[PDB]
């Protein structure tokens, strides 16, 4: 808050994007299925990372 | 001899003539080298239906096997010539014809 | 209404251009430039919506408006006439459909466009007809649209003519054409080399020619034709086509007769024909290489070479051996003149 | 004070000069792969001219900082990142000609 | 072939006279290529990087920072191609 | 009559000028498809109906498979049609024009006078008749392998088994 | 006869299917609706080479089971023979090296597959 | 007896002739989304696959 | 037996064909994802008029664009439209893409989904329900059976 | 009048697979609570034909970057073969008295993945290309399996003719001799005819429809519907083979009423799979198999070689 009525700046942590970044370190070598199902452990959703 | 003998026999001249024609990459002399089992195949088998010399039934089959046997040892062969190139012909290490 | 703000998608200007037939290959072009500018549009349908549909992006909310109407009605062809400021004819066709008889197309409407143009009080008229409607005996309409051209000069006398000289784009009914007389086998000469002789405008030019001519003060009664800045020959030209479409080219060199002999066999299908007699008589008979009339360079813009423009025209034709290429590796042409 | 690369002006001009040989060097396989229809010299032109778009700078850091930013588009290009689109923005060629002489701006519209 | 002095010369000369900016009036062996020449620092990379093209190896850029006269840079070719001669 | 064997036959014939061309290795692999239909056709009518199926299955059904296999380890962009190569089209229009000279040989109705004789006439004339009890002579003829001919089995056991080996130990050097 | 017959017929209905799927439609082919789908953008190069050990280390496997499955086919007839000792060796011999073989590439990791 | 366009060619090396293998340079690169259902409308994996 | 009566009957033929299966392929985007499946979801079940989401825009014809757009993303759209099948249709939804909607003012968006696909309905919402999205497609159809392509080219 | 018989093949069994589509959607649907297609039909009984309609209808596009003429042969050849494989199937009487036809069965069964491989070679697309390539891979890594199981439950009808296979079961049925082995053709006709937990070759989610992707309207009815045509004959043929059932000579048509019966039982479960299974993944798909299915068929095998020595039952035909 600066005082006013419109705050001055509200950065929006995303768990999500922590997640997504780990992923290639989590998914190295895997075959091509189960990095698949591997973002779906991540349970991660688009709209949350790109904020 | 009737006709039908002459044309497969025939039918293996080409399929030596395409192996020895000799072109680009190799797997193509597979292909000519199996297609030429192919016709040695069915030259015995029509032989033994003709006379009706049964024991040799037994043998078209086990030509086959064999044949087929050298041919699937040869795609490996390819496989390691492909492994260092991408296959072809045109590139041969050893000297001296 | 007096023109605001840079020009721009959302920019306005006092054009209220109404566009005929726009739903063939001009002017879908004409309409961008239009629309580029913002200027509004009321381009009107005869066929269906559905064609029609690809035209919406090009506009601004409320700025494309389709209405319905028939070229036949006079009152329907003054509805979209109603509030126009400028009124235009692209309207144009090669192989005479049966309930549109093939004179009315190039004379009826126009005429009734140009009296409407005339009652409604329309600022501008402007309409098109090819360079060789000149009249000659072969083909029906060099002459019909003669007809009409005079007529609606008539008419609307102050109205500008355009009399384009063959313009060649990606959705060209020609260029693709001749690219496409591959699937038969040769390519049906009369007899080779000279026998006729073109020249190319790009369609893009053309367009921009358009629409400029409408930011020309000068571009009144006057007569505008186009014309490329290269000439070539039909048989070199062809040359280049199968030079740019990597396809194998065989001349078929044929007694003038038999080739009307195939025109009238292919008149035959219900559909839409790729060939026709009258389009038989668009082959042999070259352009005329006037240019004491006003015409493109006069607007002030600059043809675009074809050479250098064909490849994108013709890319969909190539074998996927050959799909990819630079349109440099084909060579110039040589030009004639 | 922290320099970001190269310490003095020329150090950094060479970085450049071998950024216009790279791009230069990659521009016909971009117009060659991206199936562009961009004359294969005209890339070359205004790649040369992008070069000149900054062609006055004279910052220390800042020039530095300009080829980092440089890096990143041919890094772009190579990977096939970008696209046809992308990579023919630069182009700029749906604009409507804009003249800067005063009397014909004059004309067109109300102007700065 | 052993590939004489002249035949580096006469590709260098070659490739610059195939280059636009040095029309052939500008051309000048010893004249230095930027003291006389007229044409963009630019050209230098560009040319030079072609003539290397043609005789295949990458110049580092310190001989970039050579070109004095190019027939310096010639003489950088003799130099690794090891003929001088 | 048909000459329905005999055509077949050329049809064979042709399969292999299509295919004794070299036009990457896939095309040829329809053209072993094609003389491979033609061929167990062929020997069906003789009647020997388990063998020209043992071909249309263990043939067919199994090698070019394992070669359209091997078109993915080798490709190359861009792979020859027949029509891509003057040598190769040139090579097929060279085996057609042969083939044909053999029909012409055909219709001449005299014996060939190339390498050795062909007696020329139909298919038919050879056949004798195949009388029989509820058992085709391809049967038991067959069936003959395991209980009379113990020996072909024991080396076509042992060479296929030592086969395995040898593809172990060309790939595992890798 | 019959069998040609019949797959005469089939070809020529499923030919007859291809002839009027296509001359049929009648609308606008045209450049990049004919592009190769490539999930949006565009592909970065025409498809090449997907190489792989693991697909022949286990596929020429397969070739050379099924010659062996071409031997076993005679089985149900040979099996009516007069002298079955004489055979029965031979009808468990070949299986045994059929297993035996696939014994052997079992445990030298020959069998990765994938 | 050389000759001297044979001469050009090198002796054979002592034993693997090592150097070919540099040559090998066999890779693939590809896709997933926007469209690919696994890619949840909004990503784009891009990987360079082996096999 | 009018030439005109068998057109009717074949434009009754092929527009009730098209219009009584059509196979949606969805760019469920952002948000407007969830609700586009809450349409296949039981309690409404798309499918049972047929509808049905098949993945592959080559075996598939409407589009469905649920959701914001953004910059990054719209040459990807502009590719699947191209490579649809004619007689492809599109749908935009939402206040995503009618014009960015919420996010109408940002250097990020595409404002609306027009700007680069020829739309066909419009299904306002934010996110509309997904009942109000199958209003949206039924009115599609009955815009679908509108068309008449057949009776046209016969007249011209 | 053969030719009227042979007609009088072809058109029910096409509509039976457009039935079966319809079906598919049907019962797959209410396993998912939701009602299938129901709008259009009363029943959606007229939903397939308006289905293919808007297929056929449909602009079916030449891709640029394909060959063509491998590209439309794949299709032709799938329907084929689909088709082609139903012609010796004993219903009861056989279309044709095929003296080994189960062999051609197999023959027919293993050129149809051939064209797969077509279908995703030609395509050019790299799903195409990958896709194309792991089902090929499933496919043979199947058939090998299967048709050592097949033999080995024709041990024992005597023969490899068809009609037979009728005489053989005129009591207790094949099944209950030989179940473990019913079980493994069952699952392998589960995955040669590439379906449900066995899913790979359409890809699906893991390949956006894999191989099938480019082909647009009518070639991917081609396949679409040969798949279906594999699909129940398959399972018509797993109905014969290890269902037996009474047959009365003098009332043939009474056999048929029941066999159908037998037969769309099968048809069905597969449904009632698809509805309950998660895919396995390449490697997976292939390791239960090459590791777990293989060596109890071999054991089966010689213990089913072994019995009619055993039990001296050896059966009639020469
Ligand atoms: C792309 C184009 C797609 C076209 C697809 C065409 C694919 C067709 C290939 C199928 C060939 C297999 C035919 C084998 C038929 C067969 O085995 O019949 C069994 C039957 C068993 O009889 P028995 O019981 O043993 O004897 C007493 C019985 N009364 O055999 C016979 O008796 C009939 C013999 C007649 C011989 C007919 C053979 C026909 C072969 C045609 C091959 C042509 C291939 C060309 C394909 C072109 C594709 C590019
Ligand atoms: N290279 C060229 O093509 C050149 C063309 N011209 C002239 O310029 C004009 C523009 O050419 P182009 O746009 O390519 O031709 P098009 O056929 O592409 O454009 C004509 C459009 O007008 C419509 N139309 C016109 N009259 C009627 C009618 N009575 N009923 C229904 N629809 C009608 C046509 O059918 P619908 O709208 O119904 O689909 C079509 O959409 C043409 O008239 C041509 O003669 C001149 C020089 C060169
Ligand atoms: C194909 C079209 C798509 C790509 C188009 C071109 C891409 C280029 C991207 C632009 C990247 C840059 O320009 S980065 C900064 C470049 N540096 C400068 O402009 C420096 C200007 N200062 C100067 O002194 C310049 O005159 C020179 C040329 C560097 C002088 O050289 P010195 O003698 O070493
Ligand atoms: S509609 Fe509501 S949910 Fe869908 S995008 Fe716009 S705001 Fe987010």
């Amino acid at each position: 808050s600066d005082g006013s009525s419109r705050p001055y700046r509200c950065k929006i942590k995303a768990p999500g994007f922590a997640h997504l970044a780990g992923l290639d370190k989590m998914s190295k070598g895997h075959m091509l299925a189960d990095v698949v199902a591997i973002i779906g452990t991540q349970d991660i959703v688009f709209g949350e990372v790109d904020r | 001899m009737p006709l039908v003998y002459m044309n497969i026999i025939m039918a293996f001249a080409i399929a030596l003539a395409g192996l020895l024609m000799y072109r680009s990459h190799l797997m193509s002399s597979l292909l000519c080298l199996e297609g030429m089992m192919l016709s040695l195949f069915i030259m015995s088998t029509l032989i033994i239906l003709n006379t009706h010399f049964t024991l040799a039934n037994m043998m078209p089959i086990i030509l086959l096997v064999f044949a087929a046997c050298e041919a699937a040892l040869g795609l490996s062969l390819l496989v390691m010539v492909s492994n260092t190139y991408g296959t072809d012909y045109v590139q041969n290490l050893n000297l001296l014809q | 209404l007096i023109p605001h703000g840079k020009g721009g998608r959302s920019s306005v200007s006092g054009i209220v251009a109404t566009v005929f037939g726009a739903t063939g290959f001009l002017g879908r072009y004409v309409v961008n430039h239009l629309g580029r500018m913002g200027s509004q549009v009321i381009v009107p349908y005869r066929c269906e919506p559905y064609d029609t549909m690809h035209l919406r992006p090009m506009g601004d909310l409320g700025q494309i408006i389709f209405m319905e109407w028939n070229g036949k009605d006079k009152d329907s062809i003054r509805k979209v006439v109603e509030h126009s400021n400028v009124v235009i004819n692209l309207v144009g066709r090669e192989w005479e459909t049966k309930n549109f008889d093939f004179e009315d197309v190039f004379v009826k409407i126009p005429h009734a466009i140009a009296q409407v143009s005339k009652e409604a009080g329309v600022e501008k008229l402007i309409h098109i007809s090819h360079l060789n409607a000149d009249i000659k005996s072969p083909s029906r309409y060099l002459r019909s649209k003669a007809v009409g051209e005079k007529e609606v000069r008539a008419a609307f006398p102050e109205a500008t003519i355009i009399k384009p000289s063959d313009i060649f784009g990606r959705e060209d009914r020609f260029l693709n054409y001749f690219a496409s007389m591959r699937w038969f086998g040769g390519v049906p000469l009369i007899s080779l080399g000279k026998e006729t002789v073109k020249q190319p405008v790009y369609i893009v030019d053309v367009s921009k020619g358009i629409i400029n001519a409408i930011k020309d003060p000068d571009a009144k009664g006057k007569t505008f034709a186009f014309v490329g800045p290269n000439r070539y020959l039909l048989f070199d030209l062809v040359q280049y086509i199968f030079a740019v479409a990597y396809r194998p080219f065989l001349p078929y060199p044929l007694p003038h007769f038999a080739y009307r002999w195939v025109g009238r066999l292919f008149e035959v299908s219900p559909f839409e024909p790729w060939t026709t007699r009258d389009k038989v008589e668009r082959v042999h008979m070259s352009d005329m290489t006037l240019p004491h009339l006003p015409g493109l360079e006069d607007l002030g813009i600059q043809a675009t070479p074809l050479e250098l423009k064909a490849i994108e025209v013709l890319r969909r034709h190539r074998t996927y051996r050959w799909l990819t290429s630079e349109m440099e590796d084909v060579k110039p042409a040589k030009t004639v003149n | 004070v922290k320099p970001i690369f190269s310490r003095d002006m020329n150090e950094a001009k060479r970085r450049v000069r071998e950024l216009y040989r790279a791009w230069y060097r990659e521009v016909p396989n971009t117009v060659h792969l991206f199936q562009l229809d961009i004359s294969v010299k005209q890339g070359r032109d205004k790649v040369r001219e992008m070069f000149m778009k900054n062609a006055h700078v004279t910052d220390p850091r800042v020039v530095d900082l300009l080829v980092i930013k440089g890096k990143m588009e041919l890094e772009e290009t190579i990977n096939v990142w970008k696209q046809r689109t992308h990579i023919m923005r630069f182009f700029h060629e749906t604009e409507a000609p804009r003249p800067t002489d005063f009397l014909s701006k004059f004309y067109v519209g109300h102007d700065p | 072939p052993p590939l004489t002095l002249e035949a580096i010369k006469d590709r260098v000369l070659y490739v610059l006279k195939l280059y636009d900016k040095i029309d052939p009036e500008k051309l000048s062996v010893n004249s230095h290529f930027m003291k006389d020449l007229g044409l963009d620092s630019l050209d230098q990379v560009e040319i030079i990087m072609a003539m290397e093209d043609e005789f295949g190896f990458e110049i580092p850029d310190i001989d970039a920072e050579k070109l004095m006269c190019p027939q310096e840079i010639v003489d950088y070719i003799a130099d690794k191609k090891d003929v001088y001669e | 009559t048909m000459y329905i064997a005999f055509i077949l036959s050329t049809i064979f014939v042709i399969g292999f000028v299509g295919f004794s061309s070299k036009p990457s290795p896939i095309y040829g692999g329809l053209g072993l498809i094609v003389s491979g239909g033609v061929g167990c056709g062929i020997v069906l009518n003789f009647g020997g109906s388990f063998l020209g199926l043992m071909v249309f299955l263990i043939y067919l059904g199994g090698m070019l498979v394992v070669f359209g296999y091997t078109t993915a380890m080798a490709t190359e962009m861009y792979p020859e049609v027949w029509v891509s190569n003057k040598t190769v089209f040139g090579a097929f229009v060279s085996g057609l024009m042969m083939e044909f000279c053999m029909v012409y040989y055909a219709l001449k109705e005299e014996e060939v006078e190339i390498i050795f004789k062909f007696n020329g006439l139909g298919d038919w004339v050879i056949y004798d008749t195949g009388d029989s009890g509820f058992f085709s002579e391809e049967a038991m003829g067959i069936a003959a392998l395991y209980s009379y001919g113990t020996w072909l089995v024991i080396v076509t056991g042992w060479s296929l088994l030592i086969g395995v080996v040898v593809i172990m130990e060309i790939t595992r050097g890798n | 006869m019959n069998i040609m017959l019949t797959l005469l017929t089939n070809v020529t209905l499923a030919s007859l299917l291809v002839l009027i799927a296509f001359w049929l439609p009648q609308l606008n082919a045209y450049s990049e609706k004919t592009s190769p789908y490539e999930c949006g953008f565009d592909p970065m190069g025409s498809a090449r080479l997907p190489f792989s050990m693991k697909f022949f280390l286990v596929a020429i496997t397969f070739l050379l089971f099924d010659l062996e499955i071409a031997l076993l086919l005679p089985l149900p007839w040979a099996s009516q023979t007069n002298n079955l000792k004489t055979m029965l060796t031979m009808a468990l011999f070949l299986l045994i090296l059929l297993a035996a073989s696939l014994a052997y590439e079992w445990t030298q990791k020959g069998l990765e597959w994938a | 007896y050389p000759t001297k366009e044979t001469a050009h060619w090198k002796p054979p090396p002592w034993n693997d002739v090592d150097p070919p293998k540099d040559t090998l340079v066999s890779n693939l690169t590809l896709n997933f989304g926007p469209q690919h259902p696994a890619a949840h409308g909004v990503l784009r994996l891009v990987m360079e696959l082996s096999g | 037996s009018r030439g005109e009566y068998v057109v009717a009957k074949l434009d009754d033929l092929v527009n009730w064909a098209r219009r009584s299966s059509l196979w949606p392929m969805t760019f469920g985007l952002a948000c407007c994802a969830v609700e586009m499946m809450h349409m296949a979801a039981p309690r409404y079940d798309m499918d049972r008029f047929g509808v049905v989401f098949r993945a592959s825009p080559r075996q598939s014809d409407v589009m469905i664009v649920a959701g914001t757009l953004t910059n990054k993303m719209a040459p990807a759209l502009r590719k699947v439209y191209d490579q649809m099948p004619e007689p492809r249709y599109v749908v935009s939804m939402g206040s995503c893409a009618n014009g960015g909607g919420y996010y109408h003012y940002s250097y990020s968006v595409v404002r609306g989904c027009d700007r680069i696909v020829p739309v066909d309905i419009y299904v306002p919402g934010c996110p509309p329900t997904a009942e109000a999205l199958l209003y949206g497609i039924l009115q599609l159809q009955r815009k679908i059976k509108r068309e008449k392509r057949l009776r046209i080219w016969y007249r011209r | 009048m053969f030719m009227i018989n042979i007609l009088s093949l072809i058109i029910p069994i096409l509509l039976a697979v457009a039935f079966l589509t319809l079906v598919e959607r049907k019962v797959l649907g209410y396993m998912q609570l939701r009602k299938g297609p129901n709008v259009v039909g009363p029943y959606g009984l007229l939903q397939p034909i308006a289905d293919a309609l808007k297929l056929f209808t449909k602009e079916p596009l030449r891709p640029a970057t394909s060959s063509i003429s491998m590209f439309i042969i794949a299709p032709i050849l799938a329907l084929s073969l689909a088709l082609t494989m139903w012609v010796p199937l004993p219903m009861p009487y056989p279309l044709i008295n095929m003296n080994l036809g189960v062999l051609f069965m197999l023959a027919m069964s293993s050129l149809a993945v051939y064209s797969i491989l077509w279908s995703g070679w030609a395509s050019n697309s790299k799903y195409a290309l990958i896709g194309a390539l792991r089902a090929v891979a499933q496919t043979i890594s199947y058939e090998v399996t299967l048709a050592i199981i097949l033999l080995s439950v024709l041990l024992m009808n005597g023969s490899y003719t068809l009609s037979t296979l009728i005489t053989t079961q005129e009591h207790i049925w094949m099944i209950f001799t030989s179940w473990p082995l019913a079980m493994m053709w069952f699952i392998s006709t589960l995955a040669e005819t590439n379906r449900a937990p066995f899913d790979l070759t359409e890809g699906e989610s893991e390949l956006v429809s894999g191989f099938n992707v480019e082909y647009a309207a009518g070639p991917f009815a081609m396949f679409f519907m040969a798949e279906y045509a594999n699909i129940i004959m398959m399972n018509a043929f797993t109905a014969i083979l290890f269902l037996g059932a009474s047959h009365d000579p003098h009332t043939p048509e009474l056999y048929t009423i029941n066999f159908v019966l037998k037969t769309l039982a099968l048809t069905i479960t597969f449904l009632w799979i698809r509805a309950s299974y998660p895919r396995f993944r390449y490697d997976q798909l292939m390791h239960l198999l090459w590791k777990s299915f293989l060596p109890l068929t071999l054991a089966l095998c010689m213990w089913h070689i072994s019995l009619p020595i055993m039990t001296a039952s050896i059966p009639p035909q020469s």
